[PDB]
């Protein structure tokens, strides 16, 4: 019958590993870097585009920083479709928890949400997991700012800095060395864009190949402001840190 | 639905499926759970390849399942939330349907039962988990602890590991803990815990997370600074 | 079941209930305490058709419960509020509805505000200064009215609470067999034991 | 609008002795003021000596007895040919009853036989499955009729001795089956002079140690 | 629930020596409407059995198709279909009674009362009836609706009781059927002078008797009576 | 890969043959039934010693008069024994009376077949299953994951399985008394056993009409196993 | 019993020249008991204002309900919903309950960003668009402000003078009603500002 | 005509609970029965009170009892009071607005709780206390129970206070009467304390207690 | 070989395996006789013990108060399928008051077993079936095979050794078929049957199991010292 077809996507190794998570972490490793920095003040979250053409129509694109809410944004790396289909369904666990308790969902519980749907698939329904991992940048009146990583295992850790896709090793090792606690947004900015710079497997990094944004309590007085960057202003942003 | 059998008996009578499962136990950080006369103690491994981590929301390795039981385990990280939020509903079943709150044997035979199930069940695979349950029953001062695993199998312990380098710090326990006399205080049982992790750990430093607790749903989760007290004396005293 | 009634005063919320119950001919019991503690800061008070009234406050007590576990975290007032009210709302389009009607009480630990809401079984909420459930806001709520202040004490919300209680004791043709009066404040949960 | 009930009249008694039990019952069928038959049987034998009618609406009544049978039947299969008890059966008809609590079986059930200890055992049942066991019962359409003569005649209400005025009850002593017969016979030829419904027949069934015997009675058919 | 629409009235029956005897009028009824006069409502089953039905004929004619297939499903695989192992009245009836039942039990009825007239294997007589509440009953004499309250009283002076079986002789019992239907046309709003017959007997077998009519009727008196009380012409 | 109802070529089963193989691995459990009762008795096989013995509970009460022991993948008895003790308190309460031992037996037998692709595989554990009605007297019945129960005088199941038959065979006779049986249970346990048989590592249990089924407190089976000791020193 | 006038309340919509304004009153009850007197019955999702008269549970439901919708929305559309779009969305949602309504009467009041026009809509309990360029009314005193909007209105006011007709339009219709009052307020919607100004009114 | 009519009661005292029950059901005016078992022993240790719905009474507490055995089998310990009539209660919750009829209390006298009473209701109604009365005589019962009930009543004299309170609606209630059933539920089981024919109990205790002057014997 | 994994395979020969492996479950069972005469019509079964201490294991099946089986094989398939039987001699009493034909019962076997072998995910059963009945038609024997192969015989045997029994009952046929109204006669006839499959072992009290159907006899069957008479 069917038997003979299937491939068996949630099973274990003889030494206790999932098959198809570990492919899909092998998957994910070929993405384009995307690096998300806490600071005291607000949070970063950079990303590259994977080798773009002079005819993609950058101001209207997005395949790497979404929005979940006003508070929560994400920075994908893996199979853009996949992540789509995630970010509608976490969108819509937001506004449940809107409805249901007339409050901002705080980040941990969407994060934690999501994970679950993730580990799902490793462990019913026979079905191949999802190719994404997300670095989650969010704001609430509890921890206040906060980075979080998932990945297709459905495992997620909290963060100061951090690093997923290509080059994380190499990424990670920068984040590690220059990163202090007492750090600012501006100073985040300023080291992502050097980290992504030297991890880069292009030439040379320019506008065109990045995606940028900042969460800031720089909104006017006691509120939070997500700001996702235009061409323009990515073009600014890379002149203003010396980089071109 | 998918229903295929995953977890199936090979020739010589093992399912692999489960025993695969415990392998995924033995890569998980190590785990270790020690009851003295009026408290137990849970100890937990944080493998320190892992820095720039945010400590403060970063998934603690202890959960509480209810006010008075808590909940560790070595394995899977994700598969451990699906035990713990099961776990967590079922307390409150309980004490919504029979008015007391569950037993630390009861809550561990639940969990453990939920374990068996994805064992012979279509479609699924076992949980790569361990897990350590601890507390104190309702109105009593008997201190628990007890241990489950992905075939579904339960058991108490006076004291007790789990995870990697596990054989090791069982070794430890099995020489250095005397059942005529546990640990009569919470500072004697503490540092029996953190004893036993220095076995195995590496350094003293966020390596090792201690929590404890007491009768009547007291239960506190200890600071670095408080930790690492501990891991002073026990190696000031070995410099001898 | 009969009577309930609430005041939010300067530092606390005052829950009032009855202790009756009253199966039709007779008065089974008079010391019935009409409330559940949802969490340490939150209290709810309920009436309405028998059966459940209590099954209704303890469903959503459990819940409330596994929240606080799940989160290690206590839900505000007004989250609380809107969890029930969307019970309640839900409840209505049902086959067989909750005929229960709450005040819930609760002291916000973030806002330093004791808070007040009223909820019917519709899911009809309403956060107020002071609330009544059934024919109890028809005789208290004129007193009210003329009494109340935003900078009351406990003590004077307690004595403005006796006045409610003596109208409604002297022109309810009911015997609902005196009150449970409750406390909720930043030190959380007690019983005034002397009413 | 449809009326899934109907009541086919009838009146049927039970009467558990000392080593011996009872359970007759009128063989006239009816509805409204029509009858349907003279001789349609009530109470039937169900197997392990034990006897059942189910009085008030036939429909219903038939459908019970033949579950209660197939109930026996399949007793046996499940439990190595064991003999189903007086006792057990009882409460098995409460289920069968019970189970359509929402939509009843519309009759009044008796059964009849002997206990474990050997001794006469009468069990009845309202339509929802209540039960209790019973010395004496009356069921159905005469039921008013039979009953209180029963209290006077089987157990000795009222009486007291000669001589005393009051003071000293009438002594509970047990009755033959020949005597019993004779109550039953008086109980269903009093109720047929009053009752509309009772006649034409009389059907009784005897249990013993022995096993189950038959008794017929013509009964006036106005 | 529904309510009748087209309904046949009084089926009626009795038991003689050798076997059974079944009639019924050729009337479909739309409610005080004499619409449709050639209905036939004894439908034979095998050689051995007829089955009377009154009440909704939409539902009798539902029945019918029932009763034909009853006898196609028992010829599957039934190498003794015509002999030891053909259809008995007494498993036809006992089919109808748990349909009958378990419609009602739906609360969606078979709105019709039925009557099974047959002869066993052994040669015994097989009368029983049953209706849309699943009430069944057996007798020496049985009739439906009008039959009921008409027939049944003159049929039972003929047998009374079952030792009055034995003394009935076809001849005697065929007259009292056919005398029944003559009071019944005289009586029933809802009847007609056309009937059908049917014989069961286990020596000569199934005798089928249709387009009978009502004869040797009582008029004549009628001319006699002006008036309804002092008029005299 | 092939299927999980799959035949062999010589008319078996390969995953019920294949869950034999589990049951072999198993600790051992004996059960031995005599006119005065029967007895039942357990290997507990503690993995560490700072396993708390008293907390392996190998052997379980199904209702007062039907007791239990088990052999092999223990946690899958679990769900055999909720299933066993409802088929008993579910005729309880259908016909005001106890259940036959036999016919309790026979239901939970009717789950060991219910596995394909219902559970995903047959149970890993055999059972022991004693008990007393009053139409067929004391009896013991051997329960496997085929879903055959056979009924025995006595019996051995788990790792020491055919060595203790083979002693039992010898032993067994239709007079054996209940203290008997006991300390034959005892006898044989201890022979079988990897480790030295003591009131921790092993477990007493017996089904008496009058007292129904009880688990023995390590306190009793301590002087049983000194009386062991006592008469086998005597010759 | 009838659900529609068991709280009580009222809203009103009127256009103006590059302006539009939206009105309620204040009052929640139960029948003859006043409950509360700080029940709003405007909500607003970015520019786009919804008055809902009605069952207040159904009220608060629906303004939940359009906050999720509308929220969902934007950030799929990477903009904010106009007033034409978000007519359709509550057509719809309320249709989808046709044979269980939410027993409501809501109303919906804005002006296009893009083009700059004013826009009013008024619907039924189960969808039916009401778009009328001068007025819409909606709630319990419904036939009083048919009467004071038919003869008040006039067509391009300027937005400090349609406060004026829209209020007087409000408080007479609201005293003619047992089950309307207890407060008021007026938002007027200009196309980057919107002033909300509660009036002054009987309190029985 | 389903039979209708009571009188049963259950009080807690320093020696544990009483619990009294009449004896008579009636279908409309006339007695089915004088001879019927409102006391359900639902176990050893456990009883309930029979008023409303016979069978639902019957069916649903021998159930009860079903589902109490089966938490000793799983938790190898005593189910409270509080988790029995609680199982009870939910189950009828369930069935609330399909027509079940029941006004029972659930009596229990265990180590955690000592005696208990719940008083349990088809409407969902689950309420603790002291002394209950339910059924179509409980108003005559409260009378006798509230006027010489107290906590120091011995087990000799409160037996009599249960007896003479059903009495006392036997009496006065058309639909109460038959016999009276006692019971003396302790920490080890309850006791019975037999079946006390109305008839003879009136004339018997009209004489000794000098009661019931009104009455001519 | 390639073609043994499943039951919905045919082999290049047009075999299905897992059938003929299924088939094979029979013959390892221990031996079962079938006769019938005119009026009556037995079965005998050796029935087979695990060791000394056990219990011998049933063999023989009632279905109805004029029907029943003994199985040979797996014994759990064998009651899934009396338990069928069972059900529907059932519902034939119930819905048509009727008897169910021995006949009727032996076609309703072979399509329940048949659907187990065209499907995928299922397996055959696991058993065969000796299923004597008296009914309106005479006495009755048939022999099931899960297969689904049912055939209507004089006599017959199954499992271990039976091709001895087999041959006895072919020399016997014209004997034993004339036994009429003698029901000791016939089941000396079939005791001696199932005695030429006997090797080492010989019929003992508890060993031996007879049932018996017949004109004025209800199904019943015979253990223990109620079988001694035979030996
Ligand atoms: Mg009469
Ligand atoms: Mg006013």
């Amino acid at each position: 019958g069917s038997r003979r077809y299937d491939s068996r996507t949630t099973i274990f190794s003889p030494e206790g590993r999932l098959y198809q998570v570990e492919y899909a972490l092998e998957s994910i490793s070929h993405a384009g870097t995307a690096i998300g920095i806490m600071a005291s003040d607000g949070i970063v979250l950079a990303a590259e585009r994977k080798v773009t053409s002079t005819l993609l129509e950058q101001d209207t694109s997005t395949e790497k920083l979404y929005k979940l809410n006003d508070k929560i944004a994400v920075a994908v790396a893996g199979l853009t479709a996949d992540a789509e289909i995630l970010i509608n369904t976490a969108r819509i666990h937001a506004q449940n928890y809107l409805k249901t308790y007339n409050e901002d969902i705080p980040v941990e519980i969407l994060v934690r949400r999501l994970s679950d749907i993730k580990q799902g698939y490793t462990q019913h329904g026979g079905l191949r997991p999802f190719g994404v991992s997300f670095i989650y940048a969010g704001y609430d009146d509890r921890y206040g700012y906060q980075l979080y990583t998932s990945n297709p295992s459905g495992n997620y850790t909290g963060w100061k800095a951090i690093s997923v896709g290509a080059n994380t090793s190499a990424a990670q090792t920068l984040l590690q060395m220059d990163y202090k606690d007492d750090m600012k947004v501006d100073d985040a900015i300023e080291l992502a864009l050097k980290t992504l710079s030297k991890t880069t497997d292009s030439s040379a990094l320019t506008y065109d190949r990045l995606e940028f944004a900042t969460i800031r309590k720089g909104a006017n007085d006691g509120e939070v402001y997500q700001k996702i960057f235009k061409p323009q202003e990515i073009k600014d942003i890379l002149v203003k840190t010396g980089i071109t | 639905g998918y229903d295929r059998a995953l977890s199936i008996f090979s020739p010589d009578g093992h399912i692999f499926q489960v025993e695969y499962a415990l392998e995924a136990v033995k890569r998980g950080t190590c785990a270790v759970g020690v009851k003295g006369k009026n408290c137990v103690v849970l100890g937990c491994e944080r493998r320190s390849t892992l820095k720039l981590q945010d400590t403060r929301i970063t998934p603690s390795k202890v959960s509480k399942i209810d006010s008075h039981v808590v909940l560790s385990f070595s394995g899977l990280n994700a598969d451990s939330r699906i035990l713990i939020e099961k776990a967590r509903v079922e307390a409150q079943s309980h004490r919504l349907t029979l008015e007391d709150p569950v037993t630390v044997e009861y809550l561990t035979r639940y969990v453990a039962g939920v374990q068996q199930r994805y064992t012979q069940s279509g479609g699924v695979r076992p949980f790569g988990v361990s897990t350590l349950i601890a507390g104190f029953d309702p109105r009593d001062d008997e201190p628990k602890l007890y241990q489950t695993e992905p075939s579904g199998i339960y058991s108490s312990w006076s004291a007790q590991t789990i995870g990697r380098n596990s054989k090791t710090v069982r070794e430890f326990l099995e020489k250095n803990y005397d059942r005529k006399e546990p640990p009569a205080t919470v500072e004697e049982c503490v540092k029996l815990t953190v004893r036993s992790l220095l076995e195995v750990v590496q350094t003293g430093a966020k390596n090792i997370e201690i929590t404890v607790v007491k009768p009547d749903s007291d239960i506190v989760a200890l600071s670095s600074e408080e930790i690492n007290q501990y891991v002073t004396q026990i190696e000031q005293e070995k410099q001898e | 079941m009969d009577i309930i009634l609430g005041i939010r005063v300067q530092d606390s919320v005052i829950l009032a209930s009855s202790k009756a119950v009253t199966r039709g001919i007779s008065v089974l019991k008079d010391s019935d305490d009409k409330t559940r503690q949802l969490s340490p800061h939150t209290l709810m008070s309920f009436a309405g058709e028998a059966g459940d009234t209590v099954q209704f406050a303890e469903y959503i007590q459990a819940n409330i419960q596994l929240y606080s576990i799940r989160e290690d975290y206590e839900l505000s007032p007004q989250a609380v509020s809107s969890f029930v009210r969307q019970e309640l709302a839900k409840s209505i389009r049902s086959r067989r509805p909750y005929q229960v009607n709450v005040l819930i009480g609760g002291y916000d630990k973030k806002k330093n505000k004791p808070e007040l809401y009223q909820i019917d079984y519709l899911g009809t909420k309403v956060e107020l200064p002071y609330g009544a459930h059934g024919y109890s806001g028809f005789y208290t709520f004129s007193l009210l009215d003329h009494h109340y202040r935003p900078d009351m004490t406990t003590e004077e919300g307690l004595d403005l609470l006796k006045l409610c209680v003596q109208e409604l004791e002297k022109r309810m043709p009911m015997d609902f067999k005196g009150v449970i009066v409750k406390i909720v404040d930043k030190d959380g949960i007690r019983q005034v034991d002397d009413f | 609008q449809f009326n899934p009930y109907g009541d086919n009249g009838g009146t049927i008694l039970g009467i558990a002795g000392e080593d011996f039990a009872v359970l007759a019952g009128d063989t006239r069928n009816i509805t409204d003021y029509s009858i349907n038959s003279r001789y349609e049987p009530k109470v039937f034998d169900c197997g392990d000596n034990i006897v059942m009618s189910a009085n008030g609406f036939a429909a219903d009544g038939d459908a019970l007895v033949k579950r209660f049978k197939n109930s026996v039947k399949w007793y046996h299969f499940d439990h190595n040919d064991k003999k189903l008890s007086i006792n057990s059966a009882a409460r098995n008809i409460q289920h069968l009853l019970y189970g359509k609590r929402f939509f009843p079986y519309y009759v009044h059930t008796i059964i009849a036989g002997l206990d474990e200890d050997g001794k006469g055992a009468v069990y009845s049942f309202d339509p929802v499955g209540s039960y209790e066991r019973e010395q004496c019962r009356a069921g159905g359409a005469a039921a008013s009729l039979i009953m209180p003569f029963l209290d006077n005649q089987v157990n000795f209400k009222n009486q007291y001795e000669p001589g005393t005025n009051g003071k000293v009850k009438k002594p509970l002593k047990y009755l033959s089956v020949e005597e019993v017969i004779k109550l039953v016979r008086d109980s269903f030829t009093s109720a047929t002079e009053r009752h509309i419904q009772v006649g034409d027949g009389l059907e009784i069934l005897i249990v013993t140690k022995d096993g189950v015997r038959k008794e017929f009675y013509e009964l006036k058919r106005d | 629930t529904q309510q009748p629409i087209v309904t046949g009235t009084s089926v009626i029956s009795m038991k003689y020596d050798n076997g059974v005897i079944i009639a019924a009028d050729n009337l479909g009824s739309y409610g005080s409407l004499l619409r449709f006069n050639g209905v036939e409502r004894l439908i034979p089953v095998g050689d051995n059995t007829v089955v009377g039905i009154s009440g909704d004929i939409s539902d009798m004619q539902h029945i019918e198709r029932l009763l034909k297939d009853l006898v196609t499903e028992n010829a599957y695989d039934n190498p003794l279909a015509d002999a030891e192992e053909a259809l008995e009245p007494s498993y036809i009836f006992e089919y109808l009674a748990t349909v009958m039942y378990q419609r009602r039990s739906k609360m969606n009825p078979l709105w019709n009362a039925i009557i099974v007239a047959g002869v066993q294997s052994n040669g015994d007589q097989f009368l029983r009836y049953v209706n849309l509440l699943g009430v069944t009953y057996s007798s020496p004499t049985l009739a439906t609706g009008f039959g009921a309250h008409m027939a049944n009283p003159l049929l039972r002076k003929v047998v009374d009781r079952e030792s009055d079986i034995p003394k009935t002789t076809v001849q005697v019992a065929e007259e009292a059927i056919v005398n029944a239907m003559r009071v019944l046309y005289y009586r029933d709003a809802r009847s007609s002078r056309n009937f059908s017959l049917a014989i069961i007997d286990k020596n000569t077998g199934l005798t089928f008797k249709k387009n009978l009519q009502v004869e040797n009727m009582k008029w004549d008196f009628a001319k006699d009576i002006k008036g309804y009380g002092t008029q005299k012409i | 890969d092939r299927g999980v109802s799959t035949f062999s070529p010589e008319g078996r089963l390969f995953q019920v043959e294949y869950s034999l193989e589990a049951i072999k691995l198993g600790s051992t459990a004996i059960g031995i039934a005599t006119k005065e009762g029967v007895v039942l008795g357990v290997e507990k096989r503690a993995t560490s010693p700072l396993l708390e013995s008293d907390s392996i509970e190998k052997i379980v009460e199904i209702d007062r008069h039907i007791g239990c022991a088990m052999s092999g993948l223990t946690a899958d008895a679990r769900s055999m024994i909720e299933h066993a003790r409802t088929a008993a308190v579910t005729h309880n309460l259908y016909y005001d009376e106890d259940i036959n031992v036999e016919s309790l037996t026979q239901s939970v037998c009717d789950l060991a077949l219910r596995f394909g692709e219902l559970m995903s595989r047959p149970f890993g554990v055999a059972l022991l299953i004693a008990g007393h009605d009053a139409d067929d007297g004391y009896q013991l019945f051997h329960a496997e994951p085929s879903g055959t129960f056979y009924r025995y005088n006595a019996k051995a199941i788990g790792s020491g399985s055919e060595g203790a038959q083979a002693e039992l065979l010898n032993e067994w006779h239709s007079s054996l008394t209940l203290k008997e049986a006991e300390l034959l249970v005892l006898k044989i346990l201890k022979q079988v056993m990897e480790e030295k048989l003591d009131e921790n590592n092993a477990q007493l249990s017996c089904i008496t009409k009058q007292d129904g089924f009880k688990i023995y407190d390590n306190e009793k089976t301590a002087e049983l196993i000194k009386e062991l000791k006592e008469k086998e020193a005597a010759e | 019993s009838d659900p529609s006038s068991i709280n009580g309340g009222i809203v009103v919509a009127m256009t103006g020249k590059d302006c539009v304004a939206i009105a309620c009153d204040l009052r929640l009850g139960s029948q003859s008991l006043g409950v509360s007197n700080k029940f709003e019955k405007i909500f607003h999702y970015g520019h786009v204002f919804l008055g809902i008269t009605g069952l207040a549970t159904d009220v608060t439901t629906l303004n939940e309900m359009f906050r999720y919708k509308t929220n969902l929305y934007k950030l799929k559309e990477e903009r904010a919903i106009e007033p034409e779009t978000f007519t359709q969305l509550v057509s719809s949602s309320l249709y989808e309950r046709r044979f269980g309504p939410y027993f409501v009467g809501p109303v919906v009041a804005g002006i296009n960003s893009k083009s700059g026009k004013p826009f009013i809509a008024g619907f039924d309990l189960i969808g039916c668009i009401d778009e009328a360029k001068d007025f819409i009314v909606s709630g319990t005193a419904s036939d009083q402000l048919f009467g004071m909007c038919e003869s008040l209105y006039e067509p391009n006011l300027e937005p400090e003078d349609l406060f004026e007709t829209i209020s007087q339009a409000l408080l007479n219709a609201a005293d003619r009603d047992a089950l309307s009052g207890w407060g008021a307020v007026v938002y007027i919607i200009k196309k980057d500002e919107v002033v909300k100004r509660y009036l002054k009114m009987r309190q029985d | 005509k389903i039979a209708h009519g009571a009188t049963t009661l259950a009080f807690r005292f320093q020696g544990g609970i009483i619990v009294a029950v009449d004896s008579r059901a009636t279908a409309g005016n006339w007695v089915a029965s004088q001879t019927v078992k409102k006391v359900i022993e639902i176990n050893p240790f456990l009883l309930g009170t029979m008023a409303g719905g016979a069978a639902d009474c019957q069916f649903w507490e021998t159930w009860l009892g079903s589902q109490c055995r089966l938490h000793e089998l799983r938790e190898k310990e005593r189910i409270s009071v509080a988790a029995a009539s609680r199982i009870l209660s939910n189950l009828v919750y369930q069935y609330k607005g399909a027509g079940l009829s029941m006004g029972t209390m659930i009596c229990g006298y265990t180590r955690k709780e000592g005696p208990t009473i719940y008083y349990v209701d088809s409407d969902g109604t689950r309420l603790k206390g002291d002394i209950f009365c339910v059924g179509s005589g409980q108003t005559f019962a409260y009378g006798v129970l509230d006027s010489n009930y107290k906590w120091d009543l011995s087990v000799e004299d409160a037996l009599y206070l249960g007896k003479r309170s059903i009495l006392a609606a036997a009496h006065r209630d058309a639909y109460s009467g038959g016999s009276v059933n006692l019971y003396h539920v302790t920490e080890d089981g309850w006791i019975y304390h037999g079946n006390h024919d109305v008839g003879e109990l009136f004339w018997k205790v009209k004489e000794e207690e000098g009661s019931f002057n009104n009455v001519i014997g | 070989n390639n073609y043994d994994g499943d039951t919905v395979t045919f082999s290049p020969t047009g075999r299905l395996f897992q059938v003929e492996y299924a088939l094979e479950a029979i013959k390892q069972g221990s031996v079962t006789v079938g006769l019938r005469s005119n009026t009556h019509a037995v079965l005998v079964a050796l029935k087979r013990n695990a060791d000394e201490l056990s219990s011998y294991q049933k063999k023989i099946i009632k279905c109805d108060e004029h029907m029943g089986l003994s199985l040979a094989g797996l014994a759990p398939d064998a009651r899934v399928l009396s338990n069928y039987l069972r059900q529907q001699c059932n519902y034939s009493s119930l819905v048509f008051n009727r008897k169910l034909a021995v006949e009727r019962a032996g076609h309703l076997l072979c399509d329940k077993a048949q659907k187990n072998t065209q499907s995928y995910g299922g397996r055959p059963y696991g058993v065969g079936l000796l299923i004597i009945g008296y009914d309106k038609s005479g006495a009755h024997l048939l022999e099931f095979q899960p297969s689904g192969n049912v055939t209507e015989l004089y006599g017959t045997a199954i499992g271990a050794r039976s091709q001895g029994a087999k041959t006895y009952l072919e020399r016997t046929l014209d004997t034993f078929i004339k036994i009429d109204g003698n029901p000791d006669e016939l089941i000396k006839a079939g005791v001696e049957a199932i005695s030429q499959s006997l090797r080492d072992e010989s019929l003992t009290v508890d060993n031996l199991s007879i049932a018996i159907v017949g004109k004025d006899t209800p199904f019943t069957i015979y253990d223990g010292e109620a079988v001694a008479k035979y030996i």
